């Protein structure tokens, strides 16, 4: 009992373990970007529970939306917001 | 003169080693990898006025 | 399950499966090149920093001493490239 | 006075028809050049170079490949002397890249992480309507 | 045994999906993302001597025939090659997949057959001889895992559909149906005798399937759990010992799964890799293990 | 002698600081576990 | 050419205004020295035709 | 000397939200807010409407006093130094003033590299003796108000030209007739006259 949480956990380096990943880049920047874009993603921790599969976020929108990421094709399409388009590039000082 | 200017010819055909094969360098191929480097075409006056005014 | 869901499921399969194996994502894939930037982009720089009097540039004050000791290189390449006097 | 160019042979047969507003392109980036920056922040002063070198090139783009209306003797005269960018028409005869802004908002070596720019993500990817413009260029979504 | 236990093997450069031992146990091939195939020796110091080019996408799938002589690789560009074991030249290149191939599988001890599986839906016959297909199964989703029985008479395929599908190849109709998998299935395995076959699956159980003349109609012989799946979504693979004593199979939480046939207990979590693992495969003679891991690194674990 | 030359090549790197100027894009990942779980902080997870 | 106090010319308008005043350029016999008249006095001659050259 | 290790040392509000984080690592990019001596400077961002933080000290400097490199708060509790250090002894005595400070500094630079690498060198004894008053007001859940983008100065002066464009928050700063808006970094590195605590 002569220690604490920090002193109990297997830790490397005064703060937790680190050890070197070797995860594909584009699986990783999906799962990153899943979380950034909405609020959920899949767990990258390798054991936790050593049961299947857990989404680790926002969880309840992530039923709501089936779990889709940012280089699927989207459930929602609505409320875009209009601007302003002159492409021609004909005319000077209109053009954007 | 000319015997000055055969005396350098002379001088440099004497002292000649052989080019001595390293492994190529390619600085300025270095340089535009890098983020801080971008390329463009330019008159070459541009460019010595450009020159002048930098190290200055 | 489903219809609906084992459609849903090999679209979020086919399209990972696509993008993940793309021809721009394999091994030794030289990514695209360095290309030419519009000429005035290097003039209102220039013109920008005009003798680094300014306080705006003050963080580039550093980097052109830095640059200093490439200029006899600079020189060089300068010198090197004079246009020949049947060239306007 | 003039551009002035590189050729000293005579400019091809539907040059007098795109002049004015070559000119008036050209006029523009004269303007732009001498801006003073005040209140344009150090990456903003340079946002319409970008702009105004996009609008020139698609200006010789939309007359040779949409409306025909030049030949490619003087397409290839404009790109010669400097009046249309052959790399960026080059990316817009792409798929994906057809708006595209800049060489800079497509170059992987110019970011931190080996990426291109939010520039050119799908603006449905971001999900949010947040507004964006690039650094480089001042951009608001190509894609 | 050989050498020292351990013998780690480097050289690779990306992930390394797939690897399989020589007939006699005597070298090795090891591929992976790379597009490239290594011939390394299992025996004195284990150094290369042979790389295979001839790919423009990642190699899938890796194989052998029962003599050691013929090797056949499936890649990501929808096409498979067909080489020699040894001299090192592209033999047979055949083409005729609309997408991605999974995986491959020889047809042993009958006349030369390969089948294949793509993500177009397809699942197809190969002769060696003969540069074109020979018969086309439109399942209709993604074909991840594809092998033969003994007999050379039917094709097991493994989709994401959670059902493992049996072909025949006479009547040319979907024979059998096998259900208890929850996720998508990603690697098969027939044994040694032609009675069992060992499948992993993305819902995180390794499952074995008698595959027999008799059957007892519910299938569902031997249940292992310990096996990880997660985000990253790799093929994962499980092979048979060649007593069909052992039982190996990928993980994604980098632990090397062996589980005992017998009394489905998890003989060996062999650690040592850093990234998650493709592919574990016993040598044929001795219990010699070459692991395939996403760490670009082999490792040779002696038993 | 492994060892050594490793602090040989850094000692020297000096002695030419600029010739083909330097390179790096080996860009690596780490699997990171906080020590601090009781979860409400990475969202719900123990590693990242 | 320019005084001490004398701040350099800005180039843009200064050049990019003003003509580039004809360089030397001997003027060669149309039939005598036909094969050589029409890209004798270019920066690189024959760069961009493939039968004199090989590219860029 | 110069400091140079991998990975730094960081509490869980400011390594952020997400699971998934991208950061960059500059070799000596900085120099320590404390030690001022150049350190591995690591920039990430937390979550989606942050800061961009980064470590603002040393490696040696946080395993001296066992804090987080950014928030300079305790890496079990979440609370300021001193806080800690009232619930327990004040034996360190760091040096403030230049010469002692930079002699000591190398002296604890050798002490901590002539070691393993993992221990709070001289907090670890009278960090076993712990859960006083600090663990009853210990914060339970992560304060992400602290990754957040500072007032926009512009918008201060009534003229953001950049409107709704702008990545700087457009909300009131603090009263500074107040003690809870002074802070220096250093008052609140050494465990001296800290508001907040
Ligand atoms: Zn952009
Ligand atoms: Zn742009
Ligand atoms: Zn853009
Ligand atoms: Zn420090
Ligand atoms: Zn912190
Ligand atoms: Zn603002």
């Amino acid at each position: 009992p002569f220690r604490t949480q920090q002193m109990a956990a297997p830790r490397n380096m005064l703060s937790g373990y680190a050890e070197p990943a070797h995860i594909n880049d584009f699986m990783f920047e999906q799962q990153r970007r899943t979380f950034a874009t909405y609020g959920y993603a899949l767990d990258p921790s390798l054991d936790n529970h050593q049961v299947s599969a857990k989404y680790i976020g926002s969880v309840e929108e992530a039923e709501k939306n089936q779990g889709l990421t940012v280089f699927e094709t989207g459930q929602k399409k609505t409320e875009k917001r209009k601007k302003f388009k002159e492409n021609d590039a004909s005319n000077i000082d209109g053009f954007l | 003169s000319y015997q000055k200017l055969l005396k350098y010819y002379v001088l440099n055909a004497l002292k000649h080693r052989p080019p001595k094969a390293q492994k190529k360098r390619y600085l300025f191929r270095s340089f535009k990898a890098t983020k801080f480097f971008q390329s463009t075409k330019l008159d070459w006056v541009e460019v010595g006025l450009q020159v002048c005014r930098q190290g200055y | 399950m489903s219809e609906e869901k084992l459609q849903e499921k090999a679209r979020k399969w086919q399209q990972l499966q696509a993008k993940r194996y793309a021809e721009k994502r394999k091994f030794g894939f030289v990514d695209a090149q360095k290309e030419d930037m519009p000429p005035e982009h290097v003039r209102k720089i220039i013109r920008d920093h005009g003798d680094m009097t300014n306080r705006k540039f003050r963080h580039d004050k550093r980097v052109y001493l830095g640059a200093l000791k490439y200029m006899p290189h600079a020189v060089l390449k300068l010198l090197e490239n004079m246009p020949m006097p049947w060239e306007q | 006075m003039p551009k002035v160019k590189r050729s000293r042979k005579a400019p091809p047969d539907g040059w007098e028809l795109i002049e004015p507003t070559l000119d008036e392109l050209d006029q523009k980036m004269r303007e732009a050049e001498t801006e003073p920056h005040e209140g344009k922040r150090k990456v903003e002063s340079l946002w319409p170079i970008f702009r105004i070198h996009h609008q020139k090139t698609r200006y010789i783009f939309d007359l040779f490949y949409k409306r025909k209306a030049i030949s490619r003797e003087l397409y290839e005269y404009c790109i010669k002397e400097g009046y249309a960018d052959k790399n960026l028409i080059a990316k817009w005869k792409k798929q994906g890249y057809e708006n595209l802004c800049c060489l800079r908002c497509i170059q992987t070596r110019d970011t931190n992480f080996g990426t291109n720019c939010i520039c050119r993500v799908p603006k449905s990817k971001l999900e949010v309507g947040r507004i964006i413009e690039c650094t480089h260029c001042g951009c608001r979504g190509c894609s | 045994s050989l050498q020292a236990p351990i013998m780690l093997l480097s050289g690779h450069e990306g992930e390394v999906y797939c690897c399989k031992f020589h007939p006699n146990g005597s070298t090795l091939a090891s591929a992976g993302f790379d597009r490239l195939i290594l011939l390394w020796n299992v025996y004195g110091d284990c150094d290369n001597y042979a790389t295979l080019k001839g790919h423009s996408g990642a190699v899938m799938e890796l194989h052998y025939n029962t003599d050691g002589s013929m090797l056949f690789s499936a890649s990501t560009d929808k096409t498979v090659a067909v080489w020699d074991s040894e001299t090192g030249e592209r033999v047979k290149r055949l083409k005729g997949h609309t997408s991605f191939v999974n995986s491959c599988y020889p047809a042993r001890r009958g006349p030369q057959l390969v089948c294949t599986g793509s993500d177009d839906g397809t699942v197809k016959l190969w002769d060696i001889r003969k540069k074109a297909a020979i018969q086309t199964f439109q399942n209709t989703y993604q074909v991840l895992a594809v092998t033969f029985n003994d007999t050379s008479d039917q094709i097991i395929s493994g989709g994401i559909d959670n059902d493992i599908k049996v072909w025949d190849l006479r009547q040319n109709k979907l024979t059998y149906t096998m259900r208890g998998h929850a996720d998508s299935v990603t690697g098969l395995s027939l044994s040694s005798e032609g009675s069992y076959l060992l499948s992993n699956a993305m819902d995180n159980t390794v499952r074995v399937w008698d595959v027999r003349p008799f059957a007892p109609k519910e299938r569902c012989v031997k249940i292992f759990q310990g096996n990880v799946h997660n985000f990253e979504k790799n093929l994962l693979r499980c092979s048979w010992s060649p007593d069909g004593s052992k039982i190996a199979a990928g993980s994604a939480d980098r632990f090397v799964y062996v589980w005992d046939t017998t009394s489905r207990r998890i003989l060996y979590k062999l650690p040592g890799h850093a990234g998650s693992i493709n592919e574990v495969a016993f040598h044929p003679d001795e219990p010699i293990i070459i692991s395939a891991s996403s760490d670009k690194r082999l490792y040779m674990g002696e038993i | 002698r492994v060892a050594l030359e490793k602090s040989v090549s850094q000692k020297v790197a000096a002695a030419m600081p600029v010739r083909a100027a330097d390179k790096l894009a080996p860009a690596q990942y780490i699997r990171y576990t906080p020590s601090q779980q009781g979860v409400a902080f990475n969202s719900g997870a123990k590693q990242r | 050419p320019f005084d001490d106090e004398e701040p350099p010319l800005d180039y843009a308008d200064n050049i990019l205004d003003v003509e580039p005043l004809e360089a030397i350029q001997l003027e060669l016999d149309p039939e005598e020295d036909a094969p050589v008249l029409d890209w004798f006095y270019d920066h690189q001659p024959l760069r961009d035709s493939r039968k004199y050259v090989n590219g860029s | 000397n110069w400091e140079d290790a991998d990975f730094p040392i960081l509490c869980q509000t400011c390594l952020g939200e997400n699971p998934y984080i991208r950061m960059t690592k500059e070799k000596y990019g900085k120099e320590c807010k404390i030690c001022a001596r150049p350190f591995t400077v690591f920039r990430w961002c937390p979550g989606v409407r942050m800061r961009f933080k980064k470590t603002e000290v040393c490696q040696t400097c946080s395993k001296l006093k066992n804090v987080c490199q950014t928030c300079l708060l305790d890496l079990e509790y979440g609370l300021p130094i001193q806080v800690r250090d009232a619930g327990l002894s004040f034996k360190d005595d760091m040096p403030k003033s230049d010469v002692n400070k930079e002699y000591y500094t190398q002296n604890m630079e050798r002490e901590i590299s002539n070691s393993d690498g993992t221990r709070p060198v001289g907090m670890l004894g009278k960090a076993t003796s712990t859960s006083d008053m600090l663990l009853k007001l210990a914060r339970t859940t992560p304060y992400y108000k602290r990754n957040r983008p500072h007032i926009c100065s512009f918008w201060v002066k009534g003229e953001c030209k950049r409107g709704e464009e702008c990545p700087y928050r457009h909300e009131k700063p603090t009263d500074p007739d107040d003690p809870l808006a002074d802070q220096n970094i250093k008052d609140r590195y050494y465990g001296i006259n800290d508001p907040v605590a």
